């Protein structure tokens, strides 16, 4: 073990001078980053080289591999199945697994998929949500819809940072996602939100009702994505009353603000009488409320509703202009307390360490220029 | 000597035949229909899920004015029905998978047995022409008797 | 820049060019020289391997340490990375004996191998 | 088949020696005549501890390349022709695997003549490591040499023999490297011999009144090292001497 | 843009473009990228406002590099449209860093993007797609088809359109041009992912596949063995090599001379490569795959030279 | 929009473009030299030099000329490209892998008329000849649209046509036209169509056909006797079209 | 579509005087719930087809075997009989003899 | 199954993770102690799922296994699905023995 | 002599091979789907 | 495989953020040697 | 490839003096087709055959 060489081998075994440097660094190797021997270089171990010894750097044949990867891709690319491929793809692949594969099952299989295809390239997008303060950092959300009555939602994204020298790279975009909840937004009125890291749909929803006389009822109905990438079943809000106070003309529908809000870790949602001047909301009145993670809810105060008012209305739909909502902030977005330490270390000769310290609580004050942090470490 | 190499040779056919099949796990195809079987399965929550809003959605009366209401009270019952009878089928889908799979299993497990089979005839092969050879020695001292 | 790909013809596969000649320039011509597999002078002959082993290795124990990679096979480094050291194949307890033979030797002060072989043969603890 | 009548080179402008052979073109000064030069390697001893090579820079100009293959704490390194002009002196150990090298010039006599370079690494105690190798020097115009290789080549084909052992057969005749009707007749036995006694070409080279090889060639030891230098007599090299 | 002119440029071949007085007066990255030694014709969708900010232009763009990296009055293109929607250039713009700038106001549209949003699907669509149907096809040595098929991606012959003979082999228009599908594939570890960074590799996977569809068939008439299926076969793999073009040859003699390993390991010459001992580096190793398909040709053509079976056995009696 | 390019062949001519492209300005006149091959006995390889010369002047004042070449070595050597009957040679020691020039030491562009020989000296020997001597100006007065109707023929001219003309460029030039009235009265309709055919072509200098491209534009013509073709059904159950 | 045709055409009210509407709310979670059902349905559909066609390739594997066994077989039986052959004239030489 | 591969498991993993929050974020909803006192015997309590049309509960907790101030790892039942269609006036819904 | 050693290493490889397989009885993959199979018949109850 | 047990543990420890951490053991109350029983006699069960 | 008939061939092998021209047309044909032999003729290779 500590000369890295078999003294105990018969004289009948083999290798060469190159194989031997090898073997002997790699159990060289091993023993530092086990811990068998000890006042090894955690430094040195904790370099991306060691991270990977247990996959590709520990074995050459595997160092190769992911070595050769890099100059020639073409000897591991199978077209039969790509990574990252799309469902599409999967049906057109197993469509031509039977081996009675001819010129006439390729036509049909061909056709399958490019009737997938169209379905996909002509979704239109409705509305669209990103997911950060300014418009510069993060993510874009967009839900679609497929061409159909009674049709499917469908949603995808986009990676601002990806966005080099004006241009969204490829890798920027997902692909989109079908979504299996009953959707019936009214007039369109949806919107994709984050809130707790989660994707949200929110949509109001119209109910026809004889009272003779006809009249409508409103229902806000709110659904999430599940850990499996299936959704739960939309929640309904009784919101008819909220609506109600927006005069609306008969054929309008309410615009719809929706994002979360990282302060009192909420979801702010607000309904408004859609005007042409995207000014005009500095003096209305919003019909709000808040959603909890619980799925409860509290109705939005006045000054409350203002408030998010004053800070969020520029992001409003104004009566020919479609916007895209941002995740609610004020002046400064800054965290309530620590608990995930950045770095660490041992004292003089490690017989201590300062160490699960915290910062329980961060408060602040924030006047124009003059930003007050608060920390109770 | 003639004849032993020919059936040395059937034996290699045999022992390598059987190295390929045993080498050659899965066949890709093999690995899409197990794959299928699996995501069939995986639809169980996203069954549920709807079968459950569309009951509650039921519960909402449709009928206004001067008479009204129409709830399907027993919708709840229903939905719960299906999802019940939807998961037999997927037990059923599940072990449909498993059953595919365990089966696989068996069958390389009889792979090995038969190229080690084709080996071993292999090895007695080459035995029988050493043992051939050496007859041949002893005929040529004969002749050379 | 890989001649296999130039030769295609129908790949319209371009050379880097200017990029290939100020490769060389900095790498000795080394773009221009492809190698098969097997020589030892390849990216991704395991004498490559040996050396980003060698690299990263040496720098996990402190150069003053009893377990530092130098300090306890101090051939690893003086080892060079030749195409026969890579094929000759060789009896690995020769290697073995070769390594503390050397290393008795020199904390004996003796001159050869036959002085240690002599020197051990009346050795008593 | 290619190397083994004219060793290696590269389109970098770089040659390399093999099966201990040396093959250049060398331009005279402000001169289109080609020199080609021909260096044939050879070892007497401990070939084992070194690599040794000496190239055709200019006239009587030769550059003397080496690798040591173990080490020494030496004093100082002290590089001899015949035993007794110092080509190249230096001082402290020379390491292990690292190549050194100096410019030395040669006298014509000194490079038409087969002549040894020993090299001894000397101790501060009374002692020293040393080996040496053999070599001798041709020159040819360009035509001579092509004249010659066409020759060589062509026999090769014909009888299916390496460079290495028809050299032999050609020295075995005549001290110039040429082919003539007696070389034809030792080719002859040569592989009679083989085929009469199912032997190694060596072997049937050796019972056409042939020396014994010292000379190294593809992978393989000499054939004094086969027979003499197989494992050692306690380390003791076999080399020949008075 | 001009080509490059250490003179006039910088000794970086570095600019960048960049629109300006559009929703703001700040400037924004439109394009970047390098000088090279011919013409660089950029083309550009430049959006409008509905409401400018300046009364001479509707948008500015310039260009900066190393020696003029800033703007300037009037430096660029100002543009102005008309009320018939005709954009024109105003004179007193200063066009000195461009070779030129041609306002194609007969075109409101452009040809689909396989570098934008619903790139995905049309990878898919026009390359992926065809690559699997062949490989499929191949697998069940249904090898009409899966000609094809490969032909549907590329074609050493070319194609014929209309009873003409077109001048291009690709018929994928991201690797006839070639077109990158990623950013950064060296954040993990995807063989698909290294090809959309350079797409040349989907050219090489699809010749290989190619190769492998000759050889197939090649092997299969081979092993039928009749007189005229070998001489079928002989003709499959003539028709591998033509592909092959000619094989490659290797130097005798490398810079690179059997380094003692710490000089090798010596950080420093990692240091001076990425900078960039050097003389002792690692060499490019050929693409043994491809290797390994010469020397499977070369059996083949040896064993039917010799008539020997595709498993070089005798066909004949001792 | 017609649109010219000095997209060479693919092969010879592209990398002949390609030359052109790097080192001189549209107008310029250049040798181009159509004939390539190997030399059957100095050339070791199928790998060939592929040179252009560049005249002086036509907007390109040069020191006395250049002799452009694409070779496909990637070894730096001395490309020496001799004109026997001139007993002139070009040499362009260190040449760069791919693309490089050779200063002409004197600007006798009739030395280049003949047979030329050119060598890396490495074993690429390439036989040169055909050398046709092209203008590459292009005047949009020859740069044309040719439009054919029914028996009427109709041209036009970019420089009467165009309102603005492109920036010479080899690497592109497009043309755009305006709207350019066509009298398609006189179409010989049959089956109810016809169509116009517009010829996209243009001209260097010399006369030299730069290429063209084809289009046409299909018209239908609706007939005002064609009565809707009728659906009947027959009270004995019979249905049909009329 | 069809299933989601039926919904959208059930969401239309069905009750039309002094007391009206009559829409199924669920229509769409419906149609949802049968589009899952079937495609669970056409996945096990479609593995079957899978096992089945492969299961046949697995066949032809073993007759390839199988045939191979027959070759070897008659290989050895013609070796045998030249064997044969050779004692054969062994014994009329015996005869001879 | 036999054929596994890093995104089969992820899969799984992710099925697995989609469960546990479900089960995770039960509401209490209401309780039953079965005895006289609460000092002994165990309470049933029953929970709701954060779903429409929302499914019931229920688990209990063995009183006798609360020792000095805490409840034994033991104390505790795990929840156990109900299968019927519970749907009560806010809420009002008790367990009882 | 060989030969037959050979012969028994043949027979002996079987043996072992079928004993295993033998003492195995039910894989543990093919316990989980009697499992299935059996708890699906058990919904019967439940969905009456 | 390997992977999978990593998460539970590792003899060489973890790394976050590019910061070897202090423990080997990856599951909090194996660290801490916390009970999930009170008492394992009731039956014999490794488990518990 | 330029005579289109392979002259490395072992004697044992045999055919027919139309069967080898058929071959050595056929290898020309795919030459030219490919353009491995350089400057072919457009028409004729446009044709249906």
């Amino acid at each position: 073990q500590y000369l890295l060489i078999d003294n105990q081998v018969s004289a009948a075994i083999k290798t060469t001078r190159i194989a031997e440097a090898i073997a002997s660094i790699q159990l060289y190797v091993n023993r530092a980053l086990e811990n068998v021997e000890e006042n090894a270089n955690s430094g040195v171990i904790s370099r991306q080289f060691f991270i990977d010894w247990d996959k590709y750097n520990k074995r050459y044949s595997t160092w190769a591999g992911v070595s050769q990867l890099v100059y020639y891709p073409e000897n591991y690319i199978d077209p039969t199945m790509r990574i990252g491929q799309t469902k599409m793809m999967d049906a057109l692949l197993q469509s031509v697994s039977q081996s009675q594969l001819n010129a006439d099952t390729v036509e049909d299989a061909f056709m399958s998929y490019l009737t997938s295809f169209e379905q996909v390239a002509n979704l239109k997008v409705i509305s669209a949500y990103h997911d950060n303060i300014n418009n510069d950092q993060g993510l874009t959300y967009f839900i679609g819809l497929s061409e159909t009555d009674a049709g499917e939602y469908y949603w995808r994204s986009v990676d601002h940072s990806k966005f080099n020298d004006g241009k969204f790279a490829a890798n920027a975009w997902s692909e989109w996602h079908k979504i299996d909840c009953p959707i019936n937004p009214y007039k369109s009125t949806i919107r994709p939100v984050i809130y707790k890291s989660r994707l949200y749909l929110l949509w109001l929803e119209q109910k026809e009702i004889t009272k003779t006389e006809t009249d409508y009822r409103y229902e806000l109905k709110l659904a999430h994505i599940r850990y499996d990438g299936t959704w739960n079943t939309p929640i309904t809000f009784d919101v008819n009353k909220k609506i109600s106070e927006l005069k609306l003309e008969k054929n309008r529908a309410p615009g719809l603000y929706c994002a979360g809000y990282q302060g009192e870790d909420t979801l702010l949602v607000m309904f408004y009488n859609q005007q042409d001047t995207l000014d005009s909301y500095k003096n209305a009145s919003m019909q709000g409320l808040y959603i909890f993670a619980d799925m409860a809810s509290k109705d939005m105060t006045p000054e409350q509703s203002n408030v998010y008012r004053d800070n969020s209305y520029q992001q409003f739909d104004t009566n020919n202009v479609r916007r895209v909502n941002n995740r609610y902030a004020e002046d400064y977005e800054i965290p309530s307390s620590v608990s995930s330490r950045k770095d660490y270390g041992w004292g003089d000769y490690y017989l201590s360490m300062v160490y699960n310290g915290d910062i329980p609580t961060i408060n602040y004050k924030a006047a124009s220029s003059d930003l007050k942090i608060y920390i109770s470490p | 000597k003639t004849v032993l190499e020919k059936s040395k040779a059937g034996a290699q056919s045999r022992f390598d035949s059987y190295g390929k099949l045993y080498d050659e796990n899965i066949n890709a195809g093999e690995n899409q229909a197990m794959t299928l079987r699996a995501s069939a399965a995986g639809l169980t929550t996203a069954v549920q899920a709807s079968r459950l809003a569309g009951a509650a959605a039921d519960l909402v009366p449709n009928i206004f004015g001067f008479a009204g209401g129409g709830s399907r009270w027993g919708a709840i019952a229903e939905a719960t029905g299906y999802v019940m009878e939807f998961s037999a089928n997927v037990m059923n889908t599940e072990a449909d998978k498993i059953s595919q799979s365990e089966t696989y299993r068996r069958r390389r497990q009889e792979w090995e047995i038969q190229r080690n089979n084709a080996e071993a005839e292999l090895k007695q092969i080459d035995a029988q022409l050493k043992s051939l050879a050496v007859r041949r020695e002893a005929a040529v001292l004969q002749k050379t008797s | 820049a890989n001649p296999q790909l130039q030769n295609a013809v129908h790949l319209a596969i371009l050379a880097p060019n200017a990029e290939l000649i100020g490769y060389n320039n900095q790498f000795s011509g080394r773009a221009s020289q492809y190698v098969a597999p097997g020589t030892v002078s390849s990216m991704f002959s395991p004498a490559a391997y040996l050396t980003e082993l060698y690299r990263e290795a040496r720098n996990l124990h402190a150069s003053d340490s009893v377990y530092y990679l130098d300090t306890r096979r101090p051939d690893l480094k003086s080892m060079a990375l030749s195409q026969q050291n890579m094929d000759i194949e060789l009896s690995t307890l020769s290697l073995s004996n070769e390594l503390l033979l050397e290393s008795i030797k020199t904390e004996s002060k003796l001159e050869n191998y036959t002085k240690v072989m002599e020197m051990l043969s009346t050795f008593r603890p | 088949e290619l190397s083994q009548f004219i060793g290696k080179a590269s389109n970098f402008g770089q040659q390399e020696y093999s099966n201990n052979q040396l093959i250049t073109p060398v331009v005279n000064s402000s001169d289109g005549t080609v020199k080609v030069y021909r260096i044939t390697r050879e070892y007497t001893t401990n070939a084992y501890q070194m690599d040794v090579e000496l190239f055709p820079f200019g006239g009587e100009n030769y550059r003397l390349d080496y690798k040591f293959k173990n080490f020494y704490n030496a004093s100082y390194l002290s590089i001899k022709l015949n035993d007794k002009r110092e080509l190249v002196r230096t001082e402290g150990a020379p390491q292990v695997n690292i190549e050194y090298s100096a410019n030395i010039t040669l006298n014509t006599a000194d490079i038409s003549q087969p002549f040894e370079i020993g090299l001894t690494r000397v101790l501060p105690s009374g002692s020293w490591a040393y080996a040496a190798a053999k070599f001798t020097v041709e020159e040819y115009n360009q035509y001579s040499f092509l004249l010659k290789l066409n020759k060589a080549i062509r026999l090769s084909r014909a009888t299916e023999l390496s460079p290495t052992i028809l050299e032999g057969i050609v020295r075995s005749v005549n001290l110039q490297l040429d082919i003539n009707t007696d070389v034809l007749g030792k080719v002859f036995l040569t592989k009679y011999y083989m085929q009469r006694y199912a032997i190694h070409a060596e072997t049937a080279l050796i019972l056409c009144n042939a020396p014994i090889s010292q000379r190294s060639y593809d992978n393989q030891p000499s054939q004094f090292d086969r027979l003499f230098n197989t494992p050692l007599l306690n380390g003791q090299y076999f080399s020949t001497g008075d | 843009i001009p080509p490059y002119n250490l003179s006039t440029h910088g000794d970086e071949r570095w600019f960048k473009l960049y629109i300006k007085h559009v929703v703001d007066n700040n400037s924004h990255i439109i394009y970047s990228g390098q000088l090279t030694d011919t013409n660089i014709n950029i083309t550009l969708f430049i959006p409008l406002d509905d409401v400018p900010l300046n009364q001479d232009y509707h948008a500015k763009v310039y260009m900066t590099f190393k020696k003029s990296p800033s703007d300037g009055t009037w430096w660029g293109p100002h543009f102005v449209r008309d009320d018939k929607g005709i954009v024109t250039i105003n004179p007193k713009s200063i066009l000195t860093h461009f070779e030129s700038v041609n306002v194609l106001n007969n075109i409101s549209s452009e040809p689909m993007d396989f570098s934008g949003a619903n790139s995905l699907y049309f990878w898919e669509l026009f390359y992926y797609t065809p690559m699997l149907v062949a490989q499929r096809l191949l697998h069940e040595q249904n090898f009409d088809e899966a000609n094809r098929w490969l032909k549907y991606v590329w074609s050493p012959s070319g194609y014929i359109v209309h009873g003409q003979i077109q001048n291009y082999q690709w018929n994928v228009r991201p690797l006839l041009e070639d077109t990158s599908w990623n950013s950064d594939p060296l954040d993990s570890v995807d063989p698909d992912a290294v090809a959309q960074h350079d797409p040349m590799h989907y050219k090489v996977s699809t010749f290989m596949r190619t190769l492998d569809l000759l050889i197939a068939r090649g092997d299969h008439a081979y092993r039928q063995l009749e007189r005229d299926t070998l001489n079928e076969a002989k003709m499959w793999y003539m028709q591998a090599l033509h592909l092959l073009g000619d094989k490659p040859y290797l130097p005798l003699s490398t810079t690179w001379s059997d380094p003692r390993l710490d000089r090798a390991a010596d950080i420093t010459t990692q240091n001076a490569h990425d900078s960039a001992t050097l003389t002792d580096l690692f060499l490019p190793q050929i693409n043994e795959v491809m290797m390994n398909y010469w020397q499977t040709l070369a059996q083949r053509v040896y064993n039917l030279r010799h008539n020997l079976s595709i498993d070089g056995q005798p066909l004949y009696l001792p | 929009k017609l649109r010219i390019i000095h997209n060479g062949y693919e092969g010879q001519k592209r990398n002949q473009c390609n030359l052109m492209n790097k080192y001189g300005k549209l107008g310029d006149k250049f040798i181009v030299y159509t004939s390539l091959g190997v030399n059957p006995n100095n050339s070791s390889n199928k790998l060939m030099f592929y040179p252009v010369y560049q005249y002086s002047g036509n907007t390109s004042g040069l020191n006395q000329g250049r002799l452009l070449f694409h070779r496909d070595t990637t070894y730096p050597s001395k490309v020496e490209a001799w004109i026997p009957g001139a007993k002139r040679s070009l040499t362009n020691q260190n040449a760069a892998i791919g693309d490089d020039y050779a200063t002409d030491s004197l600007n006798k562009p009739d030395d280049l008329k003949q047979y030329i020989f050119m060598t890396d000296s490495k074993g690429t020997a390439t036989d040169v000849s055909g050398p046709v001597e092209i203008n590459t100006a292009i005047s949009p007065a020859k740069v044309q649209i040719i439009v054919k109707a029914g028996g009427k023929e109709q041209t036009f001219t970019a420089d009467k046509d165009v309102s603005i003309q492109p920036s010479p460029s080899f690497d592109e030039m497009n043309y755009q036209f305006n709207a350019l009235e066509i009298d398609g009265s006189g179409l010989n309709f049959i089956n109810n169509s016809a169509s116009i055919d517009v010829t996209f072509t243009a001209f260097a200098e010399d006369g030299r056909k730069l290429g063209y491209e084809s289009f046409s534009i299909p018209v239908t013509l609706k007939v005002s006797t064609d009565n809707a073709l009728t659906l009947h059904h027959n009270e004995n159950g019979a249905q049909y079209m009329q």
